[PDB]
């Protein structure tokens, strides 16, 4: 079980781990996040309070190095910094824990939430969808622009998603414009699996990362990135079933974790109508179109 | 943007654009078989591609062929319309090639995009407009032509006549929408109209007949009594 410590909460902020929230006072001692679960990728976020605008946060992989958070007067906000001395870091935490001033990751133990949101997620991925070398933790926020959203302005600032795009050449080969355009299997398991992810695994870790991009940061690329990526599949005649059946695992459970009240906006009418009940893949996703009934019968 | 109202003198400038018309590509008769179960039977269709500044109509002859062992044919038809107005527009000169083609129906936008995307400096345009190009099969001479067709064939005609030596393009377009829509709501009488008079004769290249100035006028007189008219007997005013 690892540790991130905060030097101190000098302004009142909602801090999330993962799915989880603390809501601090200005200059509270909410000292750290302890006991957070080895083996996953996590994400630490951040809403101030006195301005809501931009959410912003950093993934990361406790395995990977000792990490902290510490707020900078100067650019305004929380930032993620490795420690690279270990015995000052062992030090640190230790005493934090003793004052007793580091909530604990909230886990319960029955409960598989995170791991099934984060399955097929690595940090080595998200590192390259989000380029900024010199860290081996990841920052994300509420504007940060895909590359494909550039296209149609800072790039060292982007999110270097896959593009899709279905009306383009590389989904549609010459001599099969309808054939490609009407049921995309090519697209996706000849350019896309085979040619560029090669696998399925680095496929849904990429929708997951999305999905969870748009959920905690409310980013608008991100939806639009998770949405095209389950469109895709759904309109693919020929899809393995090892996939049909993972993709309605996955999709299950970030429709299950979506805030009731978000669904508003980070669910995209069309793509989950046509995916559910027109697409090929209509009969394939049982899980998926259980909970949505349930839970969103509006949106159909 | 869609072509509309407020857009319309955009058709006569010196760009070069293209309407496509895919009413008439499928073409079916309904009939019942000897089980008393109801068939159809296609019968040979036309793609109406026009340019409305010059009146040149690339008419693509689609012969019931086509349709062979194909299913959902009727879909078919939209993207083999795209792949044929695709074709016409690779087989052109650079320099005659559209900079728009403009659909009349917003089911072909999709087909002609994808079939068009070696041309990405193409524009593809749906309209407002509400065209009456279906009733290019009443056209005799169109009509002959289609109906005749044996194999795929590619017709020309410059659906204008000689009318722009005479008038602006802008006064040929609205001529011919005003006779094709009266040919659409009643075609008997708006054939009877066009050919009451035996001494005025379509010359042998021609689509319609050698009209003055001021024949033309009393026509035009005549098709918007009509299309007033058949308003009338449709609506009781
Ligand atoms: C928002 C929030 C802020 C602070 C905390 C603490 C863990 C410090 C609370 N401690 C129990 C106080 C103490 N004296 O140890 C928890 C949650």
């Amino acid at each position: 079980m690892n540790t991130v410590p905060f030097t101190s909460a000098p302004i009142e902020v909602t801090i999330g781990i993962d799915q989880y929230s603390f809501n601090v006072k200005e200059n509270q001692p909410f000292h750290g996040i302890k006991d957070i679960p080895i083996g996953h990728v996590h994400v630490i976020h951040f809403q101030h309070a006195d301005n809501s605008s931009m959410r912003y946060g950093y993934w990361f992989d406790c395995r990977m190095g000792n990490f902290y958070i510490q707020y900078d007067p100067k650019d305004g906000l929380y930032k993620m910094m490795e420690e690279r001395d270990g015995a000052k870091f062992e030090n640190i935490v230790h005493n934090f824990k003793e004052r007793q001033m580091m909530v604990s990751y909230p886990k319960i133990d029955e409960d598989d939430t995170w791991y099934n949101l984060t399955e097929f997620v690595q940090m080595d991925k998200i590192r390259k969808i989000v380029r900024k070398d010199e860290n081996q933790f990841s920052y994300v926020d509420s504007s940060m622009t895909t590359v494909q959203e550039n296209e149609l302005s800072d790039p060292a600032h982007s999110l270097n998603y896959t593009v899709i795009n279905f009306k383009s050449r590389e989904a549609i080969r010459p001599g099969h414009e309808m054939e490609d355009f009407l049921d995309k299997s090519y697209y996706l398991n000849t350019v896309m699996l085979q040619g560029i992810f090669k696998n399925s695994s680095n496929y849904f870790g990429e929708l997951q990362f999305a999905f969870l991009n748009a959920m905690f940061f409310g980013n608008y690329g991100s939806s639009l990135q998770w949405h095209a990526m389950i469109e895709l599949i759904c309109s693919s005649a020929t899809v393995p079933k090892h996939m049909l059946d993972k993709l309605d695992e996955i999709l299950y459970y970030q429709i299950k974790t979506l805030p009731e009240q978000y669904s508003d906006i980070l669910l995209n009418e069309r793509v989950w109508n046509i995916c559910l009940y027109s697409s090929f893949q209509k009969n394939s996703l049982h899980n998926t179109e259980k909970i949505m009934e349930n839970k969103y019968p509006e949106l159909l | 943007g869609a072509m509309n109202s407020s857009n319309y003198a955009e058709l006569f400038n010196n760009d070069i654009k293209l309407f496509v018309d895919d009413t008439n590509v499928y073409r079916v008769t309904v009939h019942k078989t000897f089980e008393g179960n109801v068939a159809t039977k296609a019968i040979n269709g036309c793609i109406f591609t026009l340019n409305p500044k010059t009146g040149h109509l690339f008419l693509k002859i689609i012969h019931t062929s086509v349709w062979a062992g194909q299913k959902r044919l009727s879909q078919l038809a939209k993207w083999k319309t795209a792949e044929e107005v695709s074709a016409l527009v690779r087989s052109l000169p650079k320099e005659e090639q559209p900079k728009q083609i403009i659909v009349t129906r917003k089911a072909m936008l999709d087909p002609l995009e994808v079939h068009m995307l070696d041309f990405p400096n193409i524009a593809i345009r749906p309209t407002e407009l509400r065209l009456p190009f279906s009733a290019a099969m009443s056209i005799d001479k169109l009509s002959d032509v289609v109906m005749k067709a044996t194999e795929p064939q590619m017709v020309l005609f410059n659906i204008y006549d000689d009318w722009l030596d005479r008038i602006s393009s802008y006064t040929a377009f609205s001529r011919l929408t005003l006779l094709l829509r009266a040919l659409k709501t009643n075609e008997e009488s708006a054939k009877m109209i066009l050919l009451s008079d035996p001494t005025i004769t379509i010359k042998s290249y021609h689509l319609w007949p050698s009209f003055t100035d001021e024949q033309w006028i009393t026509i035009e007189s005549q098709m918007r009594d009509l299309i007033l008219t058949e308003y009338g007997r449709k609506y009781n005013v």
